[PDB]
């Protein structure tokens, strides 16, 4: 999951000088800057709040794929918090499934992929941003 | 290594981060109470680096070549440790990750790596000529970075589109499949002699290699190897 | 079968083939045809129509000139606003000219370059101790 | 020389280099959109030019050559059109065009002719106000992709002054877009001499349903107006190209200054460490 | 008298950066810069010519109350020297009363303001 995160953060760091000029640029560059800003806001974390491995994997699977693009940047942290709460209460089985096959050579298996996609789509439908 | 050198063999002595040798010497000198010198390094920095690194020489019987990794304090090529090391260096290879995202196995930056022996008298006229030409085209391509990125390929004038086009093929052709890389990539190993490299790069520059699209010089040996293999 | 070319200062409107023109000339409406006789005439704020196999589009030229020769007809309409533009206002066109243009085509650009100049000027003499 | 102030200087110059790179790439984008607009506007003038050629070929009578066709004798008053960037950092482009305007004014005064200048863009207006010769008509705050209506405010004033006899000849100076590296000023006239686009290559007699006088009176203002539009749009493209080049050079200079300041900072750090170690060693002894 | 001077001059030290090489500032910043220059010019003194406290208070009251805007910058020093000369020769009594109630809690006494603004106006009429 994290290879895409590393690449996108590196791209944003390359073009980080355009945060105050993000809108006034190419469409592709604007998309890259927007994604980088969303990721950086996503990496913010409060204190004494560790995220288990399956939770981080799910969050970064969401973020790397075009899911948070609709979400406004300032609300990414709240998005993460309530999405996690949703997974804990609404879909414990998805967290258990991700944790169980974390060591798999090809982690995005069809079962975990479709379960996670269904969970995130359901959350996006239920919630408003 | 000196035993094998005395046997008439040729030996490669790899030293990992000779700067650690320098700072170990500095710490030893400080422990012995010697007066510090110019950064805090040992007063006997030159002599210590001379006792080592002077037995790395090509004698009549045999030779000990060496390839010593070096850590630059901060980034000061003027610092006494890398300075004294450079006083005893005959070549420099600047490996770069930028040549590693684009998966070329020797991740060597040709424009930063240098070598004293690269002059006409020792390596011959043709080797020096082709090396200078490769450096020139790579330098042009580095300069035209801004032209291609800011504006695009259309602004490139005649004979400067060709320079970038050849620069791509040169950068890929530097890649070689190593006999020890057949586990990472599976391609068979290849050992290209120096003269073969000179001829291959000369041919690539003054002729053949333009009608062959790039991404076909990837992991090839002589120009004949790429031609025969990837022209079918 | 004449090369009609409606042009304008800001851009070119159309350059397609045409069967007939309904030119609103000043002293009186004149029609143009595939091999028309030479003419060169002023236009007035009025209504210009073109026939595409029997389809009429009200370009509604607001004034300009036209030169007619027996190989092409050139409309130099100074200000032409096609009345056959439902997208205008509804989607892009004038709507774009309002929000996609004259809001970020220059205004956002203006204040962005201004701000860049601001931080440049401030940092030029925040370093003025060399 | 303190090894800490030099760090601040390096940080500031690095920020300068980064903001300048941003300026360079945005200016490149503006230059490309401006060149696209130049290409899009090109066909209209491209067609009107041979129209002028043919009309000038037909109209030969000096009496019927009125309006903008009067090559009036005993030149007294001449008007000039100067187009400048709205903002600075354009490089030497503004210096070039303003020097050209200045030598133009001096030459016209050498012939004893009063001159009047209309300024496009704030820099020309400010320069001419500071010189002490107030421009008669100014059109500032011009957009990146201006409409012809914006230039009308000066064009109609110039032509009204021309017809009334207040001004006898009309000129325009603008930053010609020779290449993305060179943008020199170029003088042009706005008193149609023979429309030398294609001379009189085309020879087709036209009917003037409005009439010769009406046709010329309506078309010549339009021709000079589109000439002014073309000059202004060419000047915008030149402005963006010149700013792009100036920012590229400024980024290179900032990086060179970063290298020099890094060398100085390194030397300062080595000297500071030497002083440190020497003092503690002396205190030990 | 010096509190307004210090406050006004503090802003100049900040926004002189734009004063340096930009002529596209707002009107307020232009006013602040132009007022700061007047003050820092007043502080220019040659050597071996101390100014007594009453002279400093008089000149600084004048410059702080905007009476010293019309004078161009290169001539402020000659203006101030002429002001001292006029006070020494024409009206030493304004100096005497300034020095007499320099310790008053409310320094701008109405009696003090008169014969000080009257004196500066008489000077301004007499010279330029």
């Amino acid at each position: 999951v994290a290879g895409k995160l590393k690449g996108e953060l590196a791209q944003f760091r390359d073009l980080a000088a355009f945060a105050q000029f993000a809108s006034d640029l190419d469409a592709t560059t604007k998309a890259q800057i927007e994604r980088g800003q969303r990721l950086q806001e996503l990496l913010k974390q409060p204190q004494y709040q560790p995220l288990p491995v399956e939770d981080q994997v799910a969050v970064l699977y969401a973020a790397t794929n075009n899911y948070l693009d609709d979400v406004p940047v300032p609300l990414i942290t709240k998005w993460r918090d309530d999405f996690l709460a949703f997974l804990r209460t609404a879909h414990p089985e998805v967290r258990k499934l991700i944790y169980d096959n974390r060591l798999d050579r090809k982690f995005p298996t069809p079962e975990v992929k479709e379960a996670l996609e269904a969970a995130i789509k359901e959350f996006k439908a239920t919630s408003n941003y | 290594a000196e035993y094998f050198r005395d046997e008439g063999r040729d030996i490669l002595l790899f030293i990992d981060n000779i700067f650690r040798f320098v700072q170990a010497g500095s710490e030893v000198s400080s422990l012995l109470g010697r007066m510090p010198s110019q950064v805090g390094y040992q007063p006997t920095l030159g002599t210590e680096m001379g006792e080592l690194q002077e037995r790395i020489t090509s004698t009549k019987r045999g030779s000990i070549t060496s390839m010593q990794a070096v850590y630059v304090p901060a980034d000061d090529y003027t610092d006494p440790a890398p300075a004294t090391v450079f006083s005893h260096l005959d070549a420099t290879i600047s490996l770069e990750r930028s040549i590693a995202e684009r998966a070329i196995f020797p991740a060597v930056d040709p424009l930063a790596s240098t070598s004293r022996i690269l002059d006409p008298n020792i390596v011959g006229e043709e080797h020096y000529r082709v090396a200078q030409e490769v450096k020139r085209v790579l330098q042009r391509y580095k300069d035209l970075k801004d032209i291609i990125a800011i504006l695009g390929m259309e602004e490139l004038s005649d004979e400067d589109k060709l320079t970038v086009q050849r620069a791509r093929k040169i950068e890929l052709f530097f890649s070689q499949p190593f006999t020890v890389a057949q586990q990472f990539t599976g391609r068979p190993g290849k050992y290209v002699p120096v003269k073969k490299t000179v001829e291959s790069f000369a041919r690539l520059l003054n002729g053949e290699g333009d009608h062959i699209p790039e991404s076909f010089f990837y992991m090839q040996g002589d120009f004949d190897d790429v031609l025969a293999a990837y022209e079918a | 079968p004449i090369h009609l070319e409606i042009v304008t200062a800001e851009r070119v409107i159309l350059s397609d083939d045409v069967d007939m023109i309904s030119a609103p000339t000043k002293d009186g409406r004149v029609g143009i045809l595939p091999r028309h006789a030479p003419l060169m005439t002023i236009l007035e704020p009025g209504e210009l129509d073109i026939i595409k196999n029997g389809e009429r589009t009200p370009f509604a030229v607001s004034g300009g000139f036209m030169e007619v020769l027996p190989h092409r007809v050139t409309i130099l309409a100074d200000t032409v606003e096609r009345a056959d533009e439902i997208d205008e206002a509804r989607a892009e066109q004038a709507r774009a000219e309002a929000e996609a243009r004259r809001r970020e085509a220059q205004s956002e650009r203006d204040m962005a370059l201004a701000e860049a100049k601001l931080r440049k000027e401030m940092v030029r003499l925040r370093v003025a101790q060399l | 020389p303190s090894s800490r102030e030099i760090k601040r200087r390096i940080r500031s110059v690095k920020n300068v280099a980064q903001i300048t790179r941003a300026m360079e790439m945005v200016s490149a984008s503006k230059m490309r959109r401006a060149q696209r607009n130049v290409l899009a506007t090109r066909p209209y003038a491209d067609r009107m030019r041979e129209v002028m050629a043919n009309l000038t070929a037909r109209v030969v009578g000096a009496a019927r050559r009125g309006t903008l066709l009067e090559k009036r004798e005993t030149v007294k008053s001449v008007a000039l059109l100067v187009v400048t960037p709205d903002r600075g950092l354009c490089g030497s482009l503004v210096a070039n065009v303003l020097r050209r305007a200045g030598r133009f004014i001096t030459e016209q005064r050498a012939m004893g002719r009063t001159v009047d200048v209309y300024t496009f863009g704030r820099k020309g207006r400010d320069f001419f106000l500071r010189t002490g010769f107030a421009p008669a008509g100014e059109a500032t705050r011009l957009g990146d992709a201006p409409k012809l209506e914006a230039i009308l405010g000066v064009a109609i004033s110039a032509i009204n002054g021309f017809q009334s006899g207040k001004y006898d000849e009309l000129y325009i100076i603008y930053s010609e877009f020779i290449n993305t590296l060179v943008q020199r000023p170029a003088i042009k006239q706005l008193l149609p001499v023979e429309s030398p686009d294609i001379s009189t290559t085309t020879n087709v007699d036209y009917t003037y349903e409005p009439g010769e006088e009406e046709v010329l009176n309506s078309i010549l203002p339009r021709y000079v107006e589109t000439q002014i539009y073309q000059a202004v749009l060419e000047s915008i493209a030149s402005e963006h190209s010149a700013r792009m080049v100036a920012m590229r050079n400024a980024t290179n200079n900032a990086k060179d200054l970063v290298r020099d300041l890094t060398l100085s900072f390194n030397k300062a750090r080595q000297a500071a460490i030497t002083k440190e170690v020497s003092e503690i060693a002396s205190g030990a002894a």
